[PDB]
């Protein structure tokens, strides 16, 4: 009695055993992470604007994906998703502006050309 | 006229974004009443609960195809599969005995909840490991791994709780060993363990209820309700209780209330509650025993246990006269039973001298009994009683008394063996009855050191006034007990 822990217990006298290798490793690695959960924001408006641009004869270049990185909470992700939607919306508007200005310039040009052609006629 | 130049074809750029999320986890540790016990203290056998919690899954996520929690549990923590399953709806539970690891997998149902609206964040649910801690002085640490879609993994914070019985506990500065103590003392409070104890003397056994390590305990109500008892397994073959002299005081010197005392001839005579408590504590008293019981476990717990206030029980027990006739040793042992957990005290041993007066003829020579050295109590009575025929023998009125051993007094004075002691005695004579009692003066006897041996002999001068045989009877009284022959 008392040889296991220094407490002379008459029931449940055994000392706590060694930790498992699994628990030791897991605890030593507390807070560590691997991978992540990808999240998506719809791109359909931006895609349609680029498509419309191509259809109007505008030259369209797709740049590399911008990696916003990784955030630790759903609330940060919702914030960043909102920023992305707003960025897509601005990108789309800018493209659309350019496409409308091109269409107008081309219309104006052909009109002038028609005047000149009628003169040379 | 030349045509105008067409408008320059413009170029536009666009790009997409990538984004990802690492939801956090948090392992909580709670007692059976769902009280947070991280870095605190709970009793051996406490139910300890492990809640494996996960932060919200983010809007815009893909469907979740698996949601898995793996928990390598601590040694000495006994996993309860049925209570765990009951506490963990929405998860399938499995368990590896080899690695003491429980795995929770979200059911299809749970996943469907997570997948119902991918456009909004969703709260998770959590499993709860249920089990019991089984060891004294132990620290139980735990964390877990979450894996989502086999593509995201994270390990949680490490929680812990400790059981009483561990010194140098950085979480619990009052934690130390649970060590009930027993000591035997005489009436003046001198320790008399191992000493000779005369028949009729009192053992003022002192029992310590060691509660200091329980300070700031956070056990659940069911654990506390297992109660608080103290047992004295006394040697009933040698001793009789003086339960009326029991005193119970706390470490601040205050009298204790709410603790009742009973004694039982044996286990079978005891009520069922006591048999159950003793059985569960692994304690089987030998024959008769005394038990001290906290009448109100909650009040006792609040007053002395969670406060870490030791108790002292004085339980006096008298040596039976029969032990002076046989001699012999006796042993006393106690147990404290906290939250149903038993702990044994040290064992205290004493011995009783066989006092053997003798009668001789030279004058009847009445040889007194020997009080051995290293005895436990003051001498206050040492008488010679002689019942003579008087038919028979005729008392002259002359007697003498002598020391038969070297006698040491409390001031270091020694009375050498053979020294006449008659001056320290008186005598009552009944010539009609034919009886004489020679009594040592109490003040003299009490001046004798308790370390000293003591023995004296009387010479009683008899003139024979008849013929035939006259039986003579001599009885020697030492303190509270008579010894013949
Ligand atoms: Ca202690
Ligand atoms: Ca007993
Ligand atoms: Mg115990
Ligand atoms: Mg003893």
């Amino acid at each position: 009695v008392g040889t296991q822990t220094g407490n002379p217990a008459t029931n449940l006298p055994e000392a706590q055993g060694s930790a498992s290798k699994e628990a030791e490793q897991s605890q030593n690695q507390a807070g560590e992470t691997n991978g992540s959960i990808p999240v998506e924001v719809p791109k359909t408006d931006l895609d349609q604007a680029a498509k419309d641009a191509k259809s109007a004869g505008v030259n369209v270049v797709q740049d590399a994906d911008v990696n916003k990185g990784t955030v630790k909470t759903a609330e940060e992700a919702v914030q960043k998703e909102t920023e992305i939607k707003e960025d897509y919306t601005k990108q789309a508007e800018d493209i659309k502006k350019t496409t409308d200005q091109y269409k107008s310039d081309v219309a104006a040009h052909e009109a002038e050309v028609a005047k000149i052609k009628a003169k040379n006629q | 006229q030349d045509l105008p130049t067409p408008p320059s074809v413009p170029t536009v750029h666009f790009h997409y974004f990538k984004l990802a999320v690492q939801p956090q986890v948090n392992k909580e540790i709670r007692n059976n009443n769902d009280i947070n016990i991280d870095r605190t203290l709970v009793a051996k056998q406490s139910v300890v609960k492990f809640q494996l919690k996960t932060a919200d899954l983010p809007a815009g996520r893909d469907e979740t195809t698996s949601f898995v929690l793996v928990d390598p549990l601590p040694s000495g923590y006994q996993f309860n599969p049925e209570a765990t399953k009951a506490a963990s709806p929405g998860f399938d539970v499995t368990y590896d005995n080899a690695t003491n690891t429980v795995t929770f997998k979200a059911t299809a149902a749970t996943l469907a909840t997570f997948n119902a609206d991918l456009t909004k964040s969703v709260a998770t649910i959590y499993p709860t490991v249920v089990g019991q801690v089984l060891n004294d002085g132990a620290t139980y640490k735990n964390n877990f791994t979450l894996t989502v879609n086999d593509a995201y993994g994270i390990k949680s914070n490490v929680v812990r709780v400790t059981t009483p019985g561990k010194p140098n506990d950085p979480d619990n500065p009052n934690n130390n060993y649970i060590k009930p103590t027993k000591v035997n003392k005489n009436e003046n409070g001198v320790v008399i363990d191992g000493k000779t104890v005369l028949a009729g003397s009192t053992n003022y056994y002192e029992l310590t209820w060691d509660l200091d390590q329980y300070k700031n305990d956070r056990s659940s109500a069911d654990t506390i309700q297992k109660g608080f008892y103290y047992v004295d397994d006394y040697p009933e073959e040698a001793l009789e209780l003086r339960q009326d002299l029991v005193k119970i005081t706390d470490a601040n010197g205050n009298e204790v209330t709410g603790v009742s005392v009973d004694n039982y001839t044996n286990l079978e005579a005891a009520p069922q509650e006591i048999r159950d408590v003793l059985s569960k504590a692994g304690i089987r008293p030998k024959g008769a025993f005394q038990i001290f019981r906290a009448d109100n476990p909650r009040e006792f717990y609040d007053t002395y246990v969670k406060t870490g206030i030791d108790l002292k029980i004085v339980s006096p027990m008298v040596v039976k006269k029969q032990m002076g006739q046989t001699g012999g040793s006796y042993e006393n042992q106690a147990y404290q039973i906290d939250f149903g957990n038993g702990y044994a005290s040290n064992i205290v041993i004493n011995n009783v001298p066989k006092i053997n007066p003798k009668k001789d003829v030279t004058n009847y020579r009445l040889i007194g009994g020997i009080i051995p050295a290293n005895h436990s109590e003051e001498l206050f009575k040492y008488n010679f009683y002689d019942d003579y025929d008087q038919t028979g023998d005729h008392y002259t009125g002359q007697y003498k008394v002598f020391a038969k051993v070297d006698i040491t007094l409390k001031n270091g004075v020694i009375i050498k063996s053979g020294t006449e002691l008659t001056q320290y005695t008186t005598a009552e004579v009944d010539t009609t009855k034919g009886a004489i009692t020679i009594k040592f003066k109490e003040a003299f006897l009490r001046s004798v050191s308790i370390d000293s041996a003591f023995q004296a002999e009387s010479y009683i001068q008899m003139k024979r006034i008849a013929v035939g045989t006259f039986e003579n009877t001599y009885i020697n009284t030492v303190n509270g007990v008579t010894y013949s022959s």
